[PDB]
Parts: structure tokens; C-alpha cells; sequence
């Protein structure tokens, strides 16, 4: 019989999911990616920290602790109007695809 | 009717499909993976566990010398130790002061622990693909069976016979050489057997789990008794086994890539998605029915109430038709810009019914077919709110499809006016020269 | 579901507004005030009679 750590509390962002987790014991988070580039991270927490990840369209699944492993997907809910005046319809484009307006442009 | 196509390689989202054949009206074919198994070819080489060295009662020679003989022993040694004179309880042990002998005796042999924790040691040769696949059609209900993954291999499922084509991608999570212990597996090298460097992973090797025969090298040493007690003292350095259970990097299970979920027993590689699958199902002729028997449908227009930009079916739209007689009919969209949430329809006579789709467009100019008639459908979306879902996605993201209409519109005129005055500065060249060419004649 | 607006500073008149979620009917909200009271952090210096 082993410990349970305390769950983490989960916030999303824009393509980023937040975790602020707690322990009272050294406690081991591994995370990965379910594309073709697994990007696979490891650590062992023993203080209050808060970590940050990029999820993609693709995917993420992390486990913490002797918890079963979550799979999370970034959905596209963006961060402007694409109808409109040009200065706001580039910023819709630039959030969304940064590596094709900077180049198309 | 042989029915040929190209499935994705994705488990939770199913294939939607309507079969045509002349003559005949339509069918709704779905297919639907569960299991997607890679299984390699594997013959194990050799197990490791702690060892456990074991020493003999030494002899103690009183006035006299010893010699011994390579006994067959893995990691066997031996020495001797002259002039020990060695004390016990009740006085000394023998008579000839400054002239003795001891033996010390000593040879490396596996633990008890062994049939326990050990590491498996494989070797992986490329093998089988199996899948377990969901089918129905028409009006039968979903049944599965276990089909393979080759070209060579039909599966009898339902009254059709399936035939699921081979892997486009030949990728495989495994290395050559496989480390198994416990439940997760691990990308490692071998020793191969000969060799051990007696400290990181060989020290210990053994053909089976029962094997009589055993390759040990761990610095085993001999070392003096001291100041005249009896015991045999050894140097030798610790287990690599244990070694490796502290320097140890993550398993392959949390490092392989599109999701591949690894499985033990068989030593599967379980849920993975890549690549596409062809497909070939001969259906048979008693689930088709005629053109006689189908209702024919007229006057068909179409109103999009909802769209939405996000996963799952975030889309909503009502149709109006003209049939006429009551029946069933299935629904299909042929492009990708829209999947269906459902298959058939309770027609009656001039009514109107509403469906439930998917796209990932902002302007989706899909088009369905209801009872072999032709109905196009066009509308706008809304980007959501959701930031993060726990739910893959049902439709596929298109390069195109995030252009939405002003920017096509601002497009339009940076390549179309553009590229054309070009065209009319250069026509004003073709004509300079016959007005200069009617100066001269 | 979160919805955001800003209300004036009227105490009789209330506050209409139409939530719009995506894939549901819109749902009716009315805010009211009732009061609105400023109070103040005082240290009392002297009496005087």
C-alpha cells in the first residue's frame, strides 16, 4: 500500500495548462506528448511549484504521482476577430499561426 | 459489392461511407476500430538478478601446507594464507606456532530473490500486426470479430468478408534489444552474454530462470584473516542489478510517441495512430434494395441555425424536403468539411428534420446527400470558449479551412489587381510599337 | 457559464440582460440593487458639551 498525492489545481490558458501542485513527499511528474515529437519531461517534487506546459492540437498526457494518467486537447478559441479592420484581423492570424504571418506578411 | 477505400489509422472516431451501385439504392457502411496490436517476434537471451556469494568452511592445517584445483564454479577463487595461527573459544586451535595454514574458500551463486524481481533480457524481431474491428451496415446491428493486418488474410465478419490492408508506416516503438522487468519495458544494450563490466548490468547472467549453468564476473577477492580468528574476508564490488534499479531513466511506456499504450504479455504495442489502413468489404446483394422501393425526394433547401468552431459536434442545421413516401433513408456528406453525427431518418410526407455535424471551418461549404438527391448547405461559425477539452477531435483540420472571407477578400486584390497591372503595363508596350511602326510605313 | 456586463449606478432600475450559450437556448437574467451604502473608516477624537 502506497501514498496518494493530493491532486493538482488545473487552469487553461491559450495552448497552456497550469499545475500547482502541492506535496508532502517527494512526488515524481512525467508528461508527454502524443504526436509524432513525444518531448518526454521528468522531475521529482518536493516543494510548492507551478508548472507550465504547452499543449498542443495534438495533445499532452502527464501523470502525478501513483494517479492514473489525463490526456488533455488544446481547442482553437483564439485571440481575435477575423472579421474586420486589418490591425485586428492580423492579430487574429498572428496568435493562431505565428510561423506563416510572419513569413506570408 | 466490393467496397474499396482508405481508413486513418485513429481508434476512437469511426469511418462513415455510402456505398453506390448502379441500380440500386445506397447503403450506410461504418467501420470502427477498437485495438490496434503491434506484437514483435522475441526469443529471450538472458536473466540478471543480485547475486549471492557463498563461502565454504575453511580448513585449518596445523603443521602442513594445501593446495586446491579449479573447481567448476562461476567466479570461483582461491588462495593460501601461511602462518595464521588462528584462537577459538577454549584456547588456541592447534600446536605449530609461525607454520599454518587456512583455506578460504570462496564462489558466487544466484539469490533467492531471484525468481522474484529479475530483468528480462530480449531480443526484438520484427513480426504480426492484428486489429479488432466494429462493422455494421444498412440495418444490422454492430458486431466485431478479430481480423489481421496483412494482404493475405480475409476475415468472415457479418455476412461480408473484410479484408483490412496492410500498415502505411512500418514504425515500431521497440528497439532491437528490450530490457523487461516488472511491467514497463525499457531501450537498452546488452553485454551480449561474454562479456561484464561487474558493476552495471552483467555481472549476473543466466540463460533461463532455472539454468545450472551461470556467468559471473563481480572482482571477487580474497582477503588475510587477521590476528589469528577464524572467518574468510572478500572484497568484491556491488551489484549491478541494484545499480541499475537506482541510475535508471523513464520506461518506454511514458516516452513512446503517438500515444502507443504498451501491453506485456504478449508484449504488444497497443492504441497507436499512424499511418492509414486500406480497406476492401464485399457486402452482399441481400442487404441491397431497389430503386422502386426507395422514396424519391424534391425541393430540397438548406438553413444552418448553429455552428460552432469546437470539438466534439458543435454545429446544428435544419433541412426541408419534398418526399414522396414515408421510409428511410441514409444521410452521407462526401467532402471532409463536415462529418454527421448519425446515419438514417424517420421521413414522413413534407416535414422537415434537423442534424448534427462537425466542421472545423468558418465558412463550411459542405454538401450531404439524403435519398440518392443532392442538397448543398452553407453557413458561419463562431470561435468557442473552451480552452483545453479531455476529447480528441471528430473532424480534420484542413490548410484552408481558417481563411475566413474578409481576409479572402483582402487576398483576392494583393494577387488579382496586382498580377492584372501588370498586364495592362505590359500591353502598353504592345502597343507603343505599332503606333511607332505607323510612323515609318 | 461566466457572463461579464457592466451595470449602472441606478438603485430602482434593473438590469436586463440575454445569456448566449453556444448549443442551448438563451436563459433571462435580471440584477437589481437595492442599496448601496459608502461607509467610511473613522477614529473618534474628542467629546465637547
Amino acid at each position: 500500500i502506497a501514498t496518494l498525492a493530493p491532486e493538482p489545481l488545473v487552469e487553461h490558458k491559450h495552448r497552456t495548462l497550469i499545475l500547482h501542485l502541492h506535496p508532502d513527499h517527494p512526488t515524481l511528474l512525467t508528461t508527454r506528448s502524443l504526436g509524432s515529437d513525444a518531448n518526454p519531461t521528468r522531475q521529482w517534487i518536493e516543494r510548492p511549484t507551478t508548472v507550465n506546459f504547452t499543449v498542443t492540437g495534438e495533445g499532452l498526457e502527464y501523470t502525478w504521482g501513483n494517479h492514473p494518467p489525463k490526456r488533455v486537447w488544446a481547442q482553437e478559441s483564439g485571440e481575435g476577430n477575423p472579421h474586420g479592420w486589418p490591425h485586428e484581423v492580423v492579430v487574429y492570424y498572428y496568435n493562431r499561426y505565428p510561423l506563416t504571418t510572419i513569413i506570408g506578411l | 459489392y466490393e467496397h474499396t477505400a482508405v481508413m486513418p489509422n485513429k481508434v476512437g472516431i469511426p469511418y462513415k461511407a455510402l456505398v453506390e451501385r448502379p441500380g440500386y439504392a445506397p447503403v450506410h457502411l461504418q467501420i470502427q476500430l477498437v485495438n490496434t496490436r503491434i506484437i514483435p517476434s522475441t526469443n529471450l537471451e538472458y536473466i540478471t538478478c543480485k547475486y549471492k556469494t557463498k563461502v565454504p568452511s575453511p580448513v585449518v592445517k596445523c603443521c602442513g601446507a594445501t593446495q586446491c584445483t579449479s573447481k567448476p564454479h562461476p567466479d570461483y577463487q582461491c588462495q593460501v594464507f601461511s602462518g595464521v595461527y588462528p584462537f577459538m573459544w577454549g584456547g588456541a586451535y592447534c600446536f605449530c606456532d609461525t607454520e599454518n595454514t587456512q583455506m578460504s574458500e570462496a564462489y558466487v551463486e544466484r539469490s533467492e530473490e531471484c525468481s522474484i524481481d529479475h530483468a528480462k533480457a530480449y531480443k526484438v524481431h520484427t513480426g504480426t500486426v492484428q486489429a479488432m474491428v466494429n462493422i455494421t451496415y444498412g440495418s444490422v446491428s454492430w458486431r466485431s470479430a478479430d481480423v489481421y493486418v496483412n494482404g493475405e488474410t480475409p476475415a468472415k465478419i457479418g455476412d461480408a468478408k473484410l479484408i483490412i490492408g496492410p500498415l502505411s508506416s512500418a514504425w515500431s516503438p521497440f528497439d532491437n534489444k528490450v530490457v523487461v522487468y516488472g511491467h514497463e519495458v525499457y531501450n537498452y544494450d546488452f553485454p551480449e552474454y561474454g562479456t561484464g563490466k561487474a558493476g552495471s548490468f552483467g555481472d549476473l547472467q543466466s540463460r533461463t530462470s532455472t539454468s545450472n549453468d551461470l556467468y559471473a564476473n563481480t572482482n571477487l577477492k580474497l582477503q588475510r584473516p587477521q590476528a589469528g580468528i577464524v572467518h574468510t574476508p572478500f572484497t568484491q564490488v556491488p551489484s549491478g542489478f541494484e545499480r541499475w534499479k537506482k541510475d535508471k531513466g523513464a520506461p518506454l511506456n511514458d516516452v513512446a510517441p503517438f500515444g502507443c499504450s504498451i501491453a506485456l504479455e504478449p508484449l504488444r504495442a497497443e492504441n497507436c495512430a499512424v499511418g492509414s489502413i486500406p480497406i476492401s468489404i464485399d457486402i452482399p446483394d441481400a442487404a441491397f434494395t431497389r430503386i422502386s422501393e426507395t422514396p424519391t425526394v424534391s425541393d430540397l433547401e438548406c438553413k444552418i441555425t448553429e455552428c460552432t468552431y469546437a470539438f466534439d459536434f458543435g454545429g446544428i442545421a435544419t433541412v426541408a424536403y419534398k418526399s414522396s413516401k414515408a421510409g428511410n433513408c441514409p444521410i452521407h456528406s462526401p467532402s471532409g468539411v463536415a462529418v454527421i453525427k448519425e446515419n438514417d431518418v424517420t421521413l414522413a410526407e413534407s416535414g422537415s428534420f434537423t442534424f448534427h455535424f462537425s466542421t472545423a471551418n468558418i465558412h463550411p461549404a459542405f454538401k450531404l446527400q439524403v435519398c440518392t438527391s443532392a442538397v448543398t448547405c452553407k453557413g458561419d461559425c463562431k470561435p468557442p470558449k473552451d480552452h483545453i477539452v479531455d476529447y480528441p477531435a471528430q473532424h480534420t483540420e484542413s490548410f484552408t479551412s481558417a481563411i475566413s472571407a474578409t481576409a479572402w477578400s483582402w487576398i483576392k486584390v494583393l494577387v488579382g489587381g496586382t498580377s492584372a497591372f501588370i498586364v495592362l503595363g505590359l500591353i502598353a508596350t504592345a502597343v507603343v510599337a505599332l503606333v511607332l511602326f505607323f510612323h515609318r510605313h
